């Protein structure tokens, strides 16, 4: 050991990261004439806890009857969940708001129900993500979508109100241009600028609006308005294949899981 | 042809970090040698990084009560803020360093009467205990007590934290935080005593250092 | 854009005055790519150095950092500086060190006499987190994001010794150029002239 | 050598362009117990400059931990930046605006935020550009768009009038044609038409209008007007991969990075 | 025939000084690793032995002035004390460790202006300058300073004391004791300046340490 | 260096104990047609300082006449005080 902290007993490795991949299928009897070891044991120490679980004579359930796979985070979370949505009430009010991994920020306001639980299972987080926005509601309205990271000059969270910037701040980090007439729904990347390591949701004090967050979409709207209308605009997230997880957390308890 | 060589002018001498150039310079001399002790007046091994910064670290004393109720939070302590003290020798390490990059060694003894009963939890919480579930807290590396069986458990955890080095002037959040809470209600009768002690030794593993600064 | 960069451009101008006393701090410098404080009345203008102007149009940097101190002496003077390395943030008490704890940090002497002006002094990467952000497009300061991975102290480490018939100071420049550089996620912002 | 000037000494490469990779990578201790050559040295001589710079024992930082790469300018200014905006007022009311890449031409006559600071760090250019333009506004209304050369006949520059040419002079020079309700938005290169070798961004006197311009966008519309709403355009630049650089100068100072 | 096989009960752990035997054990357990940072974020070498308390510290500063006699002493004073203060990162290494056993490396910078003249000498002596002679010095391993020639010098001495480990708290005797006299008298003519400066550059070298110590 | 402190010159071993055996005896011209070097010199250099003295052109004095040997203290404090 490269520390120096000696013991009379070994320290095995606890907590191994996916033990099971979970598909019901086949890689005789699992119990039986074979005595149950595992039946009795001790778990105060974590070598002796693990042993193999059985306490019946058993033999195999079977092959699984569903030829997808639905025990894996890239096939559970690929499937799009809710994030946001807002509205409109005069000419070009720019709308900015930030994604905030905290439980903390209740929503609307911060993460709405699967992703609330989903951002605090896992310590760190390091990745892209998927951005699907859905326009519905009047005709012949201009818009334009962009991409702010963190630790720069951007207008005000979650508040709608004429924005401060201009196009040269806004076109120069990178955006898109269309219509609302033309196809009405725009899937979009979310690429990873952060100047820190890894992002974490569950933080409290004064690193929790800082070391937390790792992006911003913001849009901005013009030829507003036509005959009286509502014009609403919807924000999904959806995990991408190039993030990873870190350290399993214990989940959220009941009094948090909640929805707008 | 003869030819009396001179002094040169030029040398690029020093220690690791502190560097000088001259542009007036002489030929360091240097006489005798490094001279050992054959008959040792010190049979153990010299100071060095390896021995020091790394070795167990009483960090808090509580005492674990009969009177306490079920999942009451026995500790709640910084194991980063806590090794920054000026009682111990890894003070003397960490004080002109700035960087810091470590792994959490933890060993927990406690100390009950075989006439009581129950059971305690240790669990090491990365950043606080915001909403965590205190029934779902085996998923992290834990050791349990029991007046039953054992005393004495270890886990060793790695560095978990949103950057890689760290700064002890102004920390974001806490990297580790220690918990201990109640997993059973300590029961007596008449006679046997009310109380049982709890330590806590905490030690570094794999530390690195960056950065010197002049303050302290 | 390594071209523009690690050539050595004129940042900042401080002397170095015989009637001071041992130890007395002359100049502080935050140690950054963001640095330029020179300007010019005639014609308008602001000079800016060419590290500067390719390091504003990012978020974030990474990289080391390499300083030329020449000096225009005579050929007579002399004494001695010390060039310590105070690692951190940009807002601290920095003026309050003792001469000696400075000895603790690393940095290098120098002699002021000789026929070698340019000591190419490099900064090292002493910082907590990776990637240090661009902090100078906000305008509220905020614990945990940065700009500057050190600062630096040139002391007077020994008085000026000279004869009658020159003057009784001693100009320092300050270059700029730097190694191992890296910066993403682009910007604008058009720097201001940090006046210390 | 050719022309006959001896010297006593040598002169060798000075100023060698693009000494390295910017990325972070490997390509034991840099210094140690090797001696520092190049802690102290002469600056005055280029030769002695040359000098490899350390001062500390040191060793590798390491490699960078993201993929794509943000050192050069094929992948720095292949972000698009702003270039102008303008409207529209009545019926047919054509509008010409040449790319000048003059410092002395200030923003929105000229060259604004970040091309204005790109245009002036390099002393000629030889190439074409990327031009996305944006349609945004009123509904209905009929559109082209073509190029023109320098040094022919060409309506006013930044002034929106009635066009004094032809329909056969616009589109013998090559044009396209679209719709404002279709697509909205043109994504067309700018190709080196110009009789000179290459442009340069700063000059002053007569050759500052001369010999730095090197393309000329410009649009004419119909079908205007329908109910009253604004009809704004859009222009972008880019980089491509055809271009090259040439000599490279120091940066503006910052009384002139100015944005619109 | 099954066993389950418990737990042990003596374990010997720890750190290199720091030595715990415990009878109620428990196993160690230990999860990851110790990552290592490929972009470096510190391209120099990590706070160690040899680059710290091996680094010219400035430890005195006088000036020579041109009314000074000849055989005048400049300099009087105690390396091994000088390097022992709170200003200096060889404080943090001699806090914890009393014994020390250590060789003097000395650098002495001057800077005088060419229109001046004299001499300087620059003796290490052991102990005290109790009835050595002025003009027999050059016996002593020494460096003279000329106001033609040079102004960098240096000199290499070892220990050289009645024992082999040192005491802080309470020294017998000092072990080296930094001589600088007037070799020559400074003289001016007009306008030519009447000072010029005076430094000395100590450090420790091949330093030892044993026999740590729980007291500042 | 087991320490750390580098230098642009070389310093050489100053002041090397016992450099001669006082017996004056052999162990032509010691200086002649050969040029004095150790003439002239620099002493604030111990390096050049390390230079063997002469002036004049010599030769050997010769063997000494007393079988004894007075230069060490072992012969010379062997008699008591």
């Amino acid at each position: 050991d490269d520390s120096g902290g000696f013991s009379t007993t070994v320290s095995t490795e606890q907590n191994v990261p996916d033990p099971q991949v979970g598909i019901t299928t086949m890689r005789m009897d699992v119990s039986g004439v074979q005595a149950p070891v595992g039946a009795i044991t001790t778990i105060e120490d974590p070598v002796l806890a693990k042993k193999v679980p059985e306490t019946f004579p058993e033999l195999k359930p079977g092959e699984s009857r569903h030829t997808s796979d639905h025990m894996s985070i890239y096939k559970f979370m690929g499937r799009s969940h809710f994030l946001c949505t807002f509205t409109f009430n005069s000419n070009n009010k720019e709308y900015t708001f930030p994604i905030t991994l905290s439980s903390t920020s209740n929503p609307p306001h911060g993460l709405p129900s699967t992703l609330r639980w989903f951002f605090n299972l896992f310590q760190l987080y390091r990745g892209p993500l998927d951005l699907t926005i859905i326009i519905t509601g009047a005709t012949d309205v201009d818009g334009m979508a962009w991409f702010t990271p963190v630790g720069l000059a951007v207008d005000t969270p979650w508040v709608e109100k004429e924005s401060a910037l201009q196009i040269d701040y806004k076109t120069a980090l990178g955006a898109v241009r269309f219509n609302t007439r033309r196809t009405g729904n725009i899937q979009i990347r979310l690429p990873w600028y952060s100047y820190l390591y890894a992002v974490s949701g569950a933080l409290d004090g004064l690193g929790d609006k800082t070391d937390s967050t790792f992006g911003l979409v913001s849009i901005q709207i013009a030829n507003y308005n036509h005959s009286d209308e509502y014009l609403s605009f919807s924000c999904y997230l959806s995990v991408t294949e190039q993030s990873e997880f870190y350290f399993p957390r214990a989940p959220l308890n009941s009094n948090a899981m909640l929805s707008t | 042809e003869q030819m009396i060589q001179s002094v040169d002018r030029t040398a690029v001498t020093g220690a690791s970090y502190f560097t000088s150039v001259d542009q007036s310079s002489v030929h360091t001399a240097e006489v005798g040698s490094h001279q050992i002790e054959p008959l040792k007046t010190s049979v153990d091994k010299p100071g060095s990084k390896k021995t020091q910064g790394e070795k167990f670290f009483l960090i808090h004393s509580a005492r674990w009560l009969t009177t306490h109720a079920l999942f009451h939070e026995v500790a709640k302590l910084d194991v980063v803020k806590l090794l920054y003290n000026e009682q111990f020798a890894v003070q003397g390490l960490l004080r002109y360093h700035t960087y810091a990059r470590f792994g959490i060694e933890i060993q927990v003894q406690i100390n009950p009467t075989p006439f009581q009963q129950g059971g305690l939890i240790c669990a090491m919480v990365p950043g606080d205990q915001s909403y965590g579930s205190i029934a779902s807290l085996t998923v992290y590396p834990h050791g349990l007590l029991n007046c039953n069986i054992n005393n004495v458990v270890r886990i060793k955890v790695p560095f978990i934290y949103t950057r890689g080095a760290y700064h002890f002037k102004d920390p974001q959040y806490p990297v580790w935080e220690l918990t201990i809470r109640v997993w059973s209600e300590l029961n007596i009768g008449t006679g046997t005593s009310a109380y049982t002690s709890l330590n806590v030794l905490a030690r570094f593993t794999d530390l690195e250092l960056h950065g010197l600064t002049p303050l302290s | 854009f390594t071209t523009w960069t690690s050539i050595p451009t004129l940042a900042a101008q401080f002397p170095f005055n015989a009637s001071d006393s041992v130890g007395q701090q002359i100049k502080v410098i935050p140690v950054d790519p963001y640095f330029f404080q020179m300007t010019n009345t005639n014609p308008d203008q602001k000079c800016i150095t060419a590290l500067a102007s390719i390091c504003q149009m990012f978020c974030f940097w990474r990289g080391d950092l390499v300083f030329d101190f020449q000096v225009f002496p005579t050929k007579y003077h002399s004494g001695r500086l010390l060039f310590c390395f105070v690692p951190g943030n940009e807002l601290i008490d920095v003026t309050g060190i003792t001469l000696k704890q400075a000895t603790t940090a690393p940095c290098a002497v120098m002699d002021i006499a000789g026929v070698q002006s340019t000591l190419r002094f490099r900064v090292p990467w002493i910082s907590d987190t990776p990637y240090r952000v661009n902090r100078y497009t906000k305008e509220a300061h905020q614990k945990g994001e940065y700009t500057a991975i050190g600062k630096l102290i040139v002391y007077c480490y020994n008085r000026l010794t000279s004869p009658s018939n020159v003057a009784h100071h001693v100009r320092v420049n300050v270059y700029l150029s730097a190694i191992n550089l890296e910066c993403f996620a682009p910007l604008y912002h058009a720097m201001d002239v940090t006046t210390q």
